[PDB]
């Protein structure tokens, strides 16, 4: 019954910059008794600050903890590449222990439009009675992107599954896959299939499309 | 050297029960409480409760009451978490963490993933995805590999046995009919393909299958 709100949800950073992550409690002068944890993907959290002002024994002195009762901040005096991770802040003042929704720390790069690719059903999947149309949207920045499927100019939402990667380790871009799965029989009663992305880098949708009748 | 080591990953079906162990080394087990925390795959950390190390007594958050149990084996410095009547939304990673009282938790175990579902082990169908007209931009051309209907995870997808790492995107699997699918794309200069062979490789160790699908022009 004690909410802890973290802002911002995401923060794009360049190294050397000083970043401040903010946290706010809904109740109490929850005193100090606030902690920050860092979690990289596929790993357990690791502790950084205990009581909101103390570094645990291994954390570099670029990490700083501040604030009391209702407002707290975590501070990195010059962010380094190894500081990319999610940052959680938790309060130990009251039971049950509550953690805030995290803050994602991502590397900043220049904006990049998706490279978009569309693939009709393989002939081996057609012979099994299935039909997946797959769309790749690769190497874009920033991460926000919306994709729509269109069948003969009409939008389709059912049968669509999406996956996305995290930020790439070299180019720092994001990529995305979107799959429209149909039965073979509904697949062959339509002509045109198109995926279109809306992204910051372009003022029009980025379109890829094929038509079963154009050979 | 303080260390919390948890037991391995577990696959269970709905209504089963699972027990997860957390073994502490490098400190006096009875001088610190032990906490348990659930992470959903999306999703932010959620505290389930804690157990008094000395008295072996559980305290549970309201959302974790009645279907969960904390226990100890003090002589062996391990804490246990047991989940009864497993439901679908118990699919998550579960962590143990050493309690430091009013200051919360400090050391964390590596986590244990738990999957609940009714499917049986199933090998994937693997589909090569050859480009069509607009799948070249500039010099480069994008090819794909679609891996559909397997259980359980993981699969390992590589291209030409890993020699083709440089321009690959392999996407996390997503569920579908309680089965998994992933896709992977690889981008190469249009002057290596189709003149040079490109083959995606899928390994699914739970079903002992290993399959290659060469991408051939439409």
């Amino acid at each position: 019954d004690i909410v802890l709100t973290q802002s911002p949800a995401s923060l794009a950073v360049s190294l050397g910059q000083r970043a401040t992550i903010s946290c706010r409690a809904s109740q109490s002068v929850s005193t100090s008794y606030m902690h920050w944890y860092q979690q990289k993907p596929g790993q357990p959290p690791r502790l950084l600050i205990y009581l909101v002002s103390n570094l645990e024994s291994g954390v570099p002195s670029r990490f700083s903890g501040s604030g009391s009762g209702t407002d707290f901040t975590l501070n990195i005096h010059p962010v380094e590449a190894e500081d990319e991770a999610t940052y959680y802040c938790q309060h130990i003042r009251e039971l049950t222990r509550s953690e805030a929704g995290p803050s994602w720390l991502e590397i900043k790069r220049a904006d990049a439009a998706p490279t978009v690719s569309i693939f009709p059903p393989s002939s081996e999947q057609l012979t099994s009675g299935g039909a997946s149309v797959v769309c790749f949207l690769n190497n874009f920045y920033p991460k926000d992107i919306n994709v729509k499927w269109k069948i003969d100019g009409s939008e389709r939402q059912n049968g669509v599954l999406n996956s996305w990667t995290d930020q790439d380790s070299k180019d720092s871009t994001y990529s995305m896959s979107s799959t429209l799965t149909l039965t073979k029989d509904e697949y062959e009663r339509h002509n045109s299939y198109t995926c279109e992305a809306t992204h910051k880098t372009s003022t029009s949708p980025i379109v890829k499309s094929f038509n079963r009748n154009e050979c | 050297q303080v260390q919390l080591m948890e037991s391995g990953p577990e696959l269970k079906k709905p209504g089963e029960t699972v027990k997860i162990s957390c073994k502490a080394s490098g400190y006096t087990f009875t001088d610190y409480s032990m906490h348990w925390v659930k992470q959903a795959p999306g999703k932010g950390l959620k505290w389930m409760g804690w157990i008094n190390t000395g008295t072996g007594e559980p305290t549970f958050a309201a959302d974790f009451k009645g279907r969960f149990a904390f226990s100890l084996e003090t002589s062996a410095s391990t804490a246990y978490l047991q989940i009864n009547n497993l439901k679908n939304e118990d699919t998550a990673s579960y962590f143990c963490a050493r309690g430091v009282g009013l200051y919360g938790v400090d050391y964390w175990g590596q986590g244990t993933s738990v999957t609940v579902s009714s499917p049986k082990t199933t090998p994937p169908s693997v589909y090569p995805l050859a480009p069509v007209c607009g799948d070249t931009t500039g010099s480069m051309v994008t090819l794909g590999c679609l891996v559909k209907g397997y259980f359980p995870e993981p699969v390992t997808v590589t291209w030409n046995s890993g020699s083709l790492s440089s321009g690959v995107h392999t996407f996390p699997a997503v569920l579908q009919s309680d089965l998994y699918t992933l896709s992977s794309s690889v981008t190469v200069p249009s002057s290596t393909w189709p003149s040079e062979t490109v083959t995606c490789n899928v390994a699914h160790p739970a079903s002992s299958t290993k399959v290659d699908k060469k991408i051939v022009p439409r």
